This record gives C-alpha cells, structure tokens and sequence, in this order.
C-alpha cells in the first residue's frame, strides 16, 4: 500500500507519454493506497495536475512524503502545482500525515498551504519545515492552523499531534500569532521550531504564552533562535508545564550563563523527570551551572540518556566531565557529548 | 564586455537576494521574500581593464543538494556561498553547499560570505571560522545591512578571474540624461505625488 | 585560505576609463544618502539609492546642469539627471538635513525613469549649502531657457 519514487531524481514536466505513464503505474492500479513519496524529483504544474488527479481517488491515503519535490521550479510554476496537489489531499478522509518540507514556499506560494491547513481536519502530523516561509507568511500559516484547530472540534477529530516547523524566519513576527496557535492545540506531543531567527522576546512569548498551554508536551526543539536571559527565564518557569517531556533540544540558542543557570535551577524543582535526552550546546553555559545540572541528573533526572554541552564556556578538562559520564557508567545507561570545541 | 556566471548559493533566509538586490538598486530589501527556484541578476561593473559582467545567478536555499541543482552549477565560473553570522546551523551547513558545488565545478574561486554581521548577539565568530583554509576559499564578513565588505566578493572574483592582483573598480561613465521636455498631461499631477513623499517621513537610521 | 591561487580565466588589457565628465564644472560636491520612493509598490517607502559624493555639473560647451551621484566603494551611478526650471528642494516634512524632489527623468540605470528623490546631509547646515547651490544652479537655468 506504499508507492514511492524517492530519489529517482526525475524531470517530471508533464506524465503523458506510454512511459511517464509507467512509473506511476503502481499509482494507477493500486487504489487501497496508504502512503504517497514523491520526494527527491522535480514535478512541474502539468504533471502536478496528472498527479492530482490519481490522488484523490486514493481514499485510504494515510501519509503524503511530498518533502523536496520542487527543486529548479520558479515562481512562474510552483504555486500553481502546489495548490493542484493540496487540492488533492484535502479530499482524503484518512490522510493524518502530510510533509511538504524542503521546497521553496515562502509568501509567494503561501496560498496553498494557508487553504488546506486551515480545511485538513484529518491532520495530525504537519512537517513544514525548510520552506522559507518568512514572518508573514508564517503568520497566516500558523493562524490558518487556528482555524484548524475550530473546523477540528466540529468534526469531533482527532488532535494536531506534530508541527515541524523550522527553518522558515518565522522570527518574532510570527510569535504572537504562532503563541495561539499552541493555545489552540494544546494537545501536541512534538513541536520543533528550530532556527527561525525568533529573538529573546519572541521565545519569552512563544513560551509563556504558547508552548506552556501544551500540557501534554512530550518533544519540543527551539535549536538555533536566540535565547538570552530573557528567553531561559520564560523556559525556566514554563518547564513545570512539561511532565512528559523527554526530549528538550536548546542546541545553539545562547541561553546565556546566567539562563542557563536558572533553567538547571529550574529542573532541580521538577518532580518525577521522565526527560530521556537533553540537549544543551553552545549555549555559554558556565562550569557552575554544568556542576549543578550534574547532581541534578543523576539525582533527579533517572531516564537521561543523553546530554550535550559541546560548545560552552568550561574546559574539557574540569571534573564535572568525568563525574557526568561516571554517573552514566555507574547506571549502564547515559552518554555524554564529545565536548570538542569549548567557547573562550 | 565579458561575461561572468557566478553562482549564489546557501541556506535560506540568509542573505542572497538580499545581498543581490542591494548591488542592483542600493535599496536594503527588510521583507524576507522566499527566492523560488533560480532568478538571474546582472551586476557590471567598471575596473581599470574595462567593464565586467557577473551573471549572478541566485538561488533557492531549501532545495536540498543534489542533481537535481546541477543546472545552476553547470559552466558557472565562480560562486559565493552564503551563511547567517547568527544561525549556527546556517553555517554547519556550508560545507555541503561547498561540495554539491564543487563536485561539477571542480576548480572555481569561491568566497564565503558570514552575513548580517551587523546583529547584535552573534553567534558564528570571526576566529571560529576555518572552512575557507581547508577548501582554499576567500572568506568575508559582511552584512547586506550595513555594507561591511558588501563589495569584496565581487572585486575578489574578479581579480581571481581576470587575473591582475591588483584590480579595482573605477568611476562609471556617466551618460547625458535624454532630453526632458514635455509639461501637459505628461504633469500636474506629479506635484500630487511629490508631496505624498515630502510628508512621508524617511527611515532614519545613521 | 592564506590566499587562494588560480590560473585566471581571461586576459583583459589595461584600460583608460573615461567619466564623460570631463566637460564638467563641477560646482558642488558634497557626501550624503540618497534615497528612491516606492515606486508601483502601493506602499509608499523610502528605499535607500545611495551613499557617495553628490555633484552639480554644467557644461562648459552648452550649458546644461545635472545632478551626478556614485555610489561608496562600487561607484555605481545612483543618481543622474538634469536640473529643469520646474524643479527646486523642499524639506522632508521632519528634518531639514534632507529635501525631496522630481525628476522627469533619471539615468542613474542607464535607462530613462521617472525618479522621485529625497536627499540627506550629515548637518542641516550642508543641506543648506546644497540647496542654495542647487537653487542658484536651477535659477541660472530658468534663466538660460528664453
Ligand atoms: N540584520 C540583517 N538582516 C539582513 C541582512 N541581509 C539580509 N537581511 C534580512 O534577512 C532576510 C532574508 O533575506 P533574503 O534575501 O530573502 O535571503 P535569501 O534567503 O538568500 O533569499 C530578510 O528579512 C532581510 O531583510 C543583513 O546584513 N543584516
Ligand atoms: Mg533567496
């Protein structure tokens, strides 16, 4: 029930001739479909309409890999093709599942998303991500999501459970709308906006007053966006909002020592850590925060399996270092970061 | 009249049309506007051997790397590579745009561009980068934003291309503006327009 | 690299450039930051041109006067057009180290465009120098025509 072409690298333009034809044969044949990849092949608007077409009759379609599937098309013709496939996919009553990552959208193409995101009641796992869609377009994008979220509690569907949505700009433009967003699906299990150019202010947002509503919080990654002070004491009172957080990805985000220091601070007040894996590079964090958040994970902290300071301000050397990894080695279960390349 | 195609390549987000546009219309484009595909920019200009042409060819940062690029790639004659000052990320992955790159071009001059230098808390530090060593490539700090070394790339390149060390760009002919007559319908109505400005306040930045 | 080394592509012969300038004058020369209006963008903005040395240039033949803009370090035209009678400097509502004004037609991209300037001195006392420059360059204009 899976059909593919991934990484076929194909010049589809057109799908007409006998051959063209052939490849999506298994397409063609096989209605009780559940899983479409087209990814790794540039489809233009002609064969993104023959596409179309032979989509929507798959009605059992459950996940769409439709991630990188541009490359070389201009502004002249990505919309158009866009809009035909996402035209298609909304008239899929199971499809939970849709990627459209790695492909140039931005305001330009914005129009098809801001359509079928707002409509797809079935979603439950969007990954947007590499798309360039800038903070306005970001915007729309995540108040469509709103939408979204109202058109799902009509129909008694089911929750959004994943946004990837990362690499877009979506700076601090789009963080007060986004902040809805969340508020809207507060239900989420894995939401990753990684290097969005979102700034201090932004992340105290986004934190305070999206993310935190999302109790059910198990994945949140917000690598590469500038944190500071004032971004670590947002992540700081917002940790307790998080119980089933497992995965905590702050890679590059310069919480600043002195956040750093709070956000440990922060955990050494959680109860009952369930974290799995922590990641905390580049961030400037000093020695005697790494000191404390030591004593915290082996404390406190009993499913750690992995950690990351590469990157930060204290020596390879220091005892710390050894002391985490002895922790893990005296539990079977841990693994510290290779920690080659300390700030100062 | 001597044509260059230099290939302007990088994550997204970071700065190329930017970066492009600037040296065509001096305006510094703010708004974020997602380059689809590949646009062809031509920028000339003047040096002590004569005008030179740089086909800069822009392009797309989400695409991932692959054959799938090879026509921009093909028969370029240089390029720039393009990353964020602050998105780590940005510039781990210069190395594949350095490599999708080079694997049809082989042998090309090639500067990297660490843009939007001009922000605050910066993340990828001068020291720190080593890339350009270990792949003989030119390295410049910039900021489309500022104009820090806006212009060295190209006057690299050039020297590189043309061959002469000691290259430099100079004046640019000025021609005789057209005529400029005319005053009936061709009028009147521009004094309508000319006041919208005189009352919209400029950006003042210095 | 220290300094990366290839085997160059063309071999281009030295060159004497030309300004078709040299007819000049060159009355004025100032620095200062000019700046482009909107356009067809439905959102009236100021977008930057330029930063360079602004000059005033009549024409010992004839005796045309235009107004002659490069840009820093690329010395690209960002500014070139001549100074009609119908036209004169009026400050930017705020500011004074700035004025705006009309140009039927520039030729800073070679190409004859309707051009709606606004120039910016560093001290408010330039523009003054700049404008009273400008203004006794657009009388002895005024004055040429009939
Ligand atoms: N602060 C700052 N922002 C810049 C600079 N250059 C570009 N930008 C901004 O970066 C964003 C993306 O520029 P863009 O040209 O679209 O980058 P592209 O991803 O290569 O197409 C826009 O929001 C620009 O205003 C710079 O030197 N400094
Ligand atoms: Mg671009």
């Amino acid at each position: 029930a899976r059909f593919s072409i991934e990484g076929k690298s194909l010049k589809l333009d057109a799908i007409t001739t006998e051959d063209e034809k052939s490849v999506f044969a298994v397409l063609l044949e096989d209605d009780s479909v559940k899983e479409i990849v087209l990814s790794g092949n540039t489809i233009g608007t002609e064969a993104a309409r023959w596409l179309s077409e032979n989509i929507a009759s798959k009605k059992d379609l459950e996940i769409a890999e439709f991630s990188d599937i541009f490359t070389g098309r201009v502004k002249d013709e990505i919309p158009e093709a866009l809009r035909l496939l996402l035209q298609a996919l909304l008239k899929c009553p199971k499809l939970h599942t849709v990627r459209l990552s790695d492909n140039a959208f931005g305001p330009t193409a914005q129009e098809p998303l801001i359509d079928f995101l707002s409509k797809h009641t079935p979603l439950e796992h969007l990954y947007l991500h590499n798309n360039g869609l800038g903070p306005q377009a970001g915007a729309k994008i995540a108040r469509a999501l709103q939408e979204l979220a109202v058109n799902k509690k009509a129909k008694n569907a089911p929750p959004l459970r994943s946004i990837i949505c990362g690499r877009n700009r979506l700076e601090n433009g789009s963080m007060k709308e986004w902040a809805k967003t969340f508020q809207s699906h507060r239900l989420l299990h894995t939401v990753k906006m990684v290097q969005n150019g979102i700034r201090p202010e932004g992340i105290e947002h986004l934190l305070l007053e999206g993310l935190a509503y999302c109790q059910e919080l198990k994945v949140l990654d917000l690598q590469d966006n500038t944190f500071t002070h004032l971004g670590s004491s947002a992540l700081a009172i917002a940790l307790k909002s998080w119980p089933n957080l497992r995965e905590l990805g702050l890679n590059d985000c310069l919480l600043s020592a002195r956040g750093a220091a709070a956000v440990v601070d922060a955990f050494s007040k959680l109860e009952n850590i369930g974290l799995q894996t922590l990641r905390l590079q580049y961030n400037e964090i000093e020695l005697d925060a790494v000191r404390t958040l030591k004593t915290v994970i082996d404390e406190k902290m009993p499913d750690l399996l992995f950690l990351e300071l590469n990157g930060n301000r204290f020596s390879e050397e220091d005892d710390v270092v050894d002391e985490i990894r002895e922790v893990f080695s005296t539990r079977g279960r841990g693994e510290l970061d290779e920690l080659d390349d300390m700030e100062e | 009249q001597v044509q260059f195609k230099l290939v302007l390549v990088g994550d997204g987000g970071t700065g190329k049309t930017t970066f492009v546009k600037r040296h065509l219309t001096g305006e510094f484009e703010k708004k974020y506007v997602a380059t689809l595909g590949v646009e062809v920019h031509p920028l000339v200009f003047h040096t002590n051997r004569g005008p030179i042409k740089f086909n800069v060819w822009d392009t797309a940062g989400q695409e991932k790397f692959g054959g799938l690029r090879d026509g921009y790639y093909i028969q370029a004659q240089c390029a720039i590579i393009m990353f964020d000052v602050t998105s780590r990320v940005t510039y781990k992955n210069v190395p594949n745009w350095h490599r999708d790159l080079v694997r049809v071009c082989e042998n090309i001059p090639i500067v990297l561009c660490g843009n939007k230098v001009d922000i605050k808390d910066r993340k990828v530090k001068a020291k720190s980068i080593v890339f350009h060593r270990k792949k003989n490539l030119q390295y410049y700090d910039i900021s489309a934003k500022s104009n820090y070394n806006f212009e060295k790339p190209f006057l690299w390149l050039a020297r590189k291309l043309i061959g002469d060390p000691n290259l430099e760009f100079v004046a640019m002919p000025a021609l005789a503006p057209p005529e400029v007559v005319m005053d009936p319908a061709l009028a009147a109505q521009y004094e309508h327009d000319l006041e919208v400005a005189q009352t919209t306040a400029l950006p003042d930045e210095d | 690299n220290h300094d990366p080394q290839f085997e160059p592509i063309v071999s281009l012969p030295e060159q004497e450039i030309k300004t078709l300038e040299e007819d000049e004058e060159e009355l004025f020369k100032m620095r200062a930051k000019l700046f482009r209006f909107a356009s067809e963008n439905d959102l009236p903005e100021w977008k930057e041109r330029g930063t360079g040395d602004v000059k005033l240039l009549k024409h010992k033949e004839k005796g045309a006067i235009r107004l002659l803009m490069r840009r820093d370090k690329t010395l690209k035209i960002c500014a070139n057009h001549y100074i009609t009678p119908m036209m004169e400097l009026k400050p930017n509502a705020g500011s004074d180290r700035a004025w705006v004004w009309n140009t039927h037609a520039d030729f800073a991209d070679e190409c004859p465009k309707p051009e709606l300037l606004a120039i910016r001195f560093l001290n408010a006392e330039n523009a003054q120098k700049f404008k009273t420059k400008f203004e006794e360059c657009r009388k002895e204009i005024e004055e040429r025509e009939k």
